[PDB]
């Protein structure tokens, strides 16, 4: 899909 | 006149931060930035309420992580938060504090997960399809 | 350098318009000469205050000096500008005069040292923007450092500070959207 699964660091 | 003037100075700054990151993490796959600007470009144009006490290069780097997530090609938005700071004028509170709703602030992920790609969804999806996408003209210069 | 040396020129340049500014003034239509001598004073006042603030010692006259220098580069440029070409609907409009004179200001602040000088006189980044090309195509005094230091300004308008709530640029789209 177009969801991100990323934590800024 | 004067805002066709504004918005092709807009277009030519956004265009040229683009070409940048993407010769630099798109390097293979050039098909994409054509297509990255064709939906930056139209957020500009037709969402631009998105840009209301917003910057640019958030806009930015929203599109390219939402094309190349359509085209699944593999571009963590890390990288290219991480690239966009070796831009001259990049500073990391462009990615790191973006307005979200009201005036609750967030990093450039939770404003993409939460306002850009649900505005956004619906133009963004047209790239799953195979056909010939109808791209936006490279601004000149 | 080429800014060093327009200081200079500022330096010793009067405080008010030239006699060929004056001729201009003359021509318009609507004659702008006591408008434009009067937002000089308001914003003199304004200006001072704020440095004064901003630095201390209860209203400086460094920050006097520097207005004046800023005074100055704006005549000088209005002048130019003028040369290189309705005057009277021109040298008759608000956002060009606080614009060029922010302008102007915003050259003198960068080279003894940038939105400072727009809260200073109350005006809006989109509406500044608008001058900014001219003023640095009308000013062949001006350093690459200065050059570049205004087309950031430019940048950071059009990156951000025109974007911003209340900016009069949204109501452009709008009506013409």
């Amino acid at each position: 899909d177009l969801y991100c699964y990323e934590q800024l660091n | 006149t004067s805002l066709s003037l504004f918005y092709k100075k807009v277009y030519r700054l956004a265009y040229l931060r683009l070409n940048t990151l993407c010769e630099r993490l798109l390097s293979e796959h050039p098909e994409l930035e054509h297509i990255i600007w064709t939906l930056f470009q139209h957020t500009l144009q037709n969402e631009y309420e998105l840009m209301r006490d917003r910057h640019l290069d958030q806009i930015m780097m929203c599109s390219m992580y939402g094309i190349c997530k359509v085209k699944n090609i593999d571009l963590k938005f890390k990288i290219i938060v991480t690239a966009y700071k070796d831009l001259p004028h990049a500073v990391q509170e462009t990615f790191k504090r973006v307005l979200i709703k009201e005036e609750e602030y967030d990093s450039i992920i939770v404003f993409y997960n939460s306002v850009f790609m649900q505005r956004l969804k619906t133009n963004i999806l047209q790239y799953a399809s195979t056909r010939p996408p109808t791209l936006s003209p490279i601004p000149h210069i | 350098n080429t800014i060093q040396q327009l200081m200079m020129i500022l330096n010793s340049a009067s405080d008010q318009p030239s006699e060929n500014l004056i001729s201009y003034f003359n021509n318009c239509t609507v004659n702008p000469k006591e408008s434009i001598l009067k937002r000089v004073k308001d914003i003199g006042y304004i200006f001072k205050e704020k440095f004064a603030k901003a630095v201390g010692q209860g209203c400086v006259e460094i920050g006097s000096q520097r207005y004046k220098l800023g005074v100055r580069l704006y005549y000088r440029v209005m002048e130019s500008m003028l040369k290189s070409e309705n005057f009277s609907k021109l040298l008759n409009d608000n956002i060009f005069h606080m614009s060029l004179l922010a302008c102007a200001l915003e050259v003198v602040m960068a080279t003894y040292s940038f939105p400072w000088i727009l809260n200073v006189l109350n005006l809006k980044a989109f509406d500044f923007y608008k001058v900014i090309e001219s003023f640095i195509k009308a000013e062949g005094n001006l350093t690459r450092e200065m050059i570049k230091h205004l087309e950031r300004c430019e940048h950071r308008i059009m990156e951000s500070l025109a974007w911003l709530s209340d900016s009069p640029l949204f109501d452009l789209i709008k009506q013409s959207k």
